[PDB]
């Protein structure tokens, strides 16, 4: 029930600026310092700044002084980060975390991270296709099938099986990038006779183009 | 002893 | 700035055995008030980092006694007593004694389970895609171990080198295994003036390629 809850995922033109928000629920907002960390994707974390919501007090890393500017809304417990003057290099995952005020005892509970993709490109919405098991099957031991989310920009896309309830058995792969656009794939291994029998639908969301698709894996 | 809001009282 | 340092960069470890990550700092991490504030964090693949130990040695809530922190002044080491599958991840050490708060590099804890061999599944191009001017043969090499696996596609008995597009998973939390997608994307037509498709993996579990294969003359 202590939840720090972040803004989403954004595609930004270079030169533009962004307000990522971090929204707190469940705890006393002002009893804890909110800290913002950057992360470029396959690497270490770095600190970006500190805001104390109750007093308005902001401190920053010198690498971020004047890029980052932290602001908080007391009226409705959100803290913000405005990144000014964007460039290729700001594409990263930006978290926020809570730090207790009366006593440092670690960065307690972190949000989900806003993924911010800085680029000159145009969004393109993904065309989902159902990946259905071949003919000589429905047997051995278990059953495989999948989802192909082809043709898209920017990452993120979100795949789901039977809206979350088909949760054991998946394998969502890291989306690779072919010519300026992404191909995300994903598989599931059902029991050798439960998919024909009862039911499976790939659910995909491309939040950055508002595209949502429900495609059911159907036998050929 | 006591300087800023940004810092835990602790420290 | 308090140059943080972790070693190893990667740590191959087996289920049940001990594991010991180590982190050392350029400055003394003990802040005047008398407290060493070095914290250790876990970032499972894809999740966001979670706190493991907070002032050097004291564990955060609901955190198995297998984990223990320890150290002094500039030298702190972290220990896992009998490694489990759920400890897959990168471990970060960080200091909050000195602004800027700095983090370590991260050590990649790799589980070292007994081998496994892939469950290769060919997928012919769906009929929604073949309507739209292109077709894609998709393949999923699943639940394998160890990660060096090799995939070769062959269209009608010959090797194809193009529009091949591999994606690799991260070692699995609950069962320590790797996985892989391999996608071949053709035009509609170069799909259609060929009848055979073959996805073949090379490994250690089998000396022969784990060939799966299907034929365009689907009906």
């Amino acid at each position: 029930q202590v939840q720090l809850q972040q803004s989403g995922a954004e595609l930004v033109r270079p030169g533009t600026s962004v307000k990522v928000s971090c929204k707190a629920s469940g705890y006393a907002f002002t009893n804890y310092l909110i800290q913002w960390i950057k992360q470029r994707p396959g690497q270490g974390l770095e600190w970006i700044g500190v805001i104390n919501p109750g007093s308005g007090g902001t401190d920053y890393n010198a690498n971020f002084k004047g890029k980052a500017t932290l602001t908080a809304d007391k009226s409705s417990s959100i803290v913000y980060m405005q990144l000014s003057s964007l460039t290729s290099d700001d594409s990263a995952v930006y978290f926020c975390a809570r730090d207790f005020y009366d006593y440092d005892v670690g960065f307690d509970y972190w949000g989900q991270g806003t993924t911010l993709t800085v680029s000159s490109a145009k969004t393109t919405a993904p065309s989902v296709y159902p990946l259905a098991p071949v003919c000589g099957d429905t047997t051995g031991s278990s059953v495989t099938l999948g989802c192909l989310v082809k043709g898209y920009f920017p990452e993120p896309v979100t795949l789901t099986w039977n809206s979350g309830s088909l949760s054991s058995g998946v394998h969502t792969f890291p989306a690779v990038l072919q010519s300026d656009l992404y191909t995300l794939s994903s598989s599931v291994t059902v029991t050798s006779s439960t998919w024909p029998s009862q039911s499976i639908t790939c659910n995909v969301a491309h939040p950055a183009s508002s595209t949502k698709v429900d495609k059911k894996i159907e036998p050929r | 002893d006591n300087p800023a809001s940004t810092t835990n009282k602790d420290k | 700035d308090v140059v943080m340092t972790q070693t190893p960069l990667s740590l191959p470890v087996s289920l049940g055995d001990q594991a010991s990550i180590s982190c050392s700092s350029s400055q003394s991490l003990v802040h005047s008030n008398g407290k060493t504030y070095l914290h250790w964090y876990l970032q499972k693949p894809g999740q966001s980092p979670k706190l493991l130990i907070y002032k050097v040695s004291n564990r955060f809530s609901g955190v198995p006694d297998r984990f223990s922190g320890s150290g002094s002044g500039t030298y702190f080491t972290l220990k896992i007593s009998r490694v489990e599958a759920e400890d897959l991840g990168v471990y970060f050490c960080s200091q909050s004694t000195h602004v800027p708060y700095t983090f370590g590099g991260g050590t990649k804890l790799e589980i070292k389970r007994a081998d496994a061999a892939p469950t290769v599944s060919i997928f012919p191009p769906s009929s929604e895609q073949l309507t739209s001017g292109g077709a894609s043969v998709v393949c999923f090499l699943n639940n394998f171990y160890p990660k060096d696996i090799n995939v070769k596609w062959k269209i009608d008995g010959s090797e194809v080198q193009n529009g091949v597009l591999n994606s690799w998973t991260d070692q699995d939390s609950k069962d320590s295994t790797y996985s892989m997608s391999s996608t071949l994307t053709l035009t509609k037509d170069e799909y259609e003036r060929h009848n055979s498709y073959t996805c073949e993996a090379t490994h250690k579990t089998s000396t022969s390629p784990i060939v799966k294969s299907f034929n365009r003359n689907e009906c």
